[PDB]
């Protein structure tokens, strides 16, 4: 229903939020579809309690990655590797961490047993 | 007036239980990077191993 109350001249920003509730713990493919699109217009602390209800980490990330909570996307790629990291797509939110610490245990997801490109990884830090 | 006005769960099962579903199917959602994680995890470390390895042999 929601797939054209989004669309009416009167659109308001509860609509693409709770849109999200459904799209979490339920279809998944399409859920990453829709946030990519609709980030802006939304909430985000709630949704990853809608999120973590949905351990969606392809999309659970991206959504830390605007949300800007670095830390926490990057950390999405430690217990979830196949899920959401993407070569250096890992690469380029660390730099933008406050705490250090993440990197040296990162190596190890990386330099531990990611050799060749691990390297590549010690370059930008 | 006293009907609306008087006002302002009446069958928990397809009601409420039905959140066991959505709760089942991803428990076994659930599964799989972990597991997958280690068995893929272990054949390519090792496969690590012998770059290094063969990194030894053909340099000596």
């Amino acid at each position: 229903m929601l797939e054209a109350a989004l669309g009416l001249e009167r659109a308001h920003m509860g609509m693409f939020t709770e849109l999200a509730i459904l799209y979490s713990k339920f279809k998944p493919q399409k859920m990453r579809e829709h946030l990519e699109l609709f980030w802006s217009r939304v909430n985000i602390p709630k949704v990853l309690r809608a999120a973590e209800q949905a351990h969606l980490w392809a999309e659970l990330v991206f959504l830390y990655d605007k949300y800007e909570e670095y830390d926490n996307a990057i950390i999405t790629m430690m217990n979830h590797p196949t899920d959401a990291w993407k070569e250096g797509q890992f690469k380029d939110i660390i730099t933008k961490v406050a705490n250090v610490e993440l990197y040296y245990r990162a190596i190890q997801f990386y330099l531990e047993f990611k050799p060749l490109l691990l390297n590549d990884l010690l370059m930008v830090l | 007036x006293x009907x609306x006005x008087x006002x302002x769960q009446a069958d928990r099962l397809t009601q409420e239980p039905e959140s066991i579903r959505k709760w089942r199917e991803e428990q076994r959602k659930r599964l799989q990077e972990l597991d997958a994680a280690s068995k893929v995890m272990e054949q390519e470390w090792r496969e690590k191993a012998k770059k290094d390895l063969e990194e030894w042999n053909q340099r000596q």
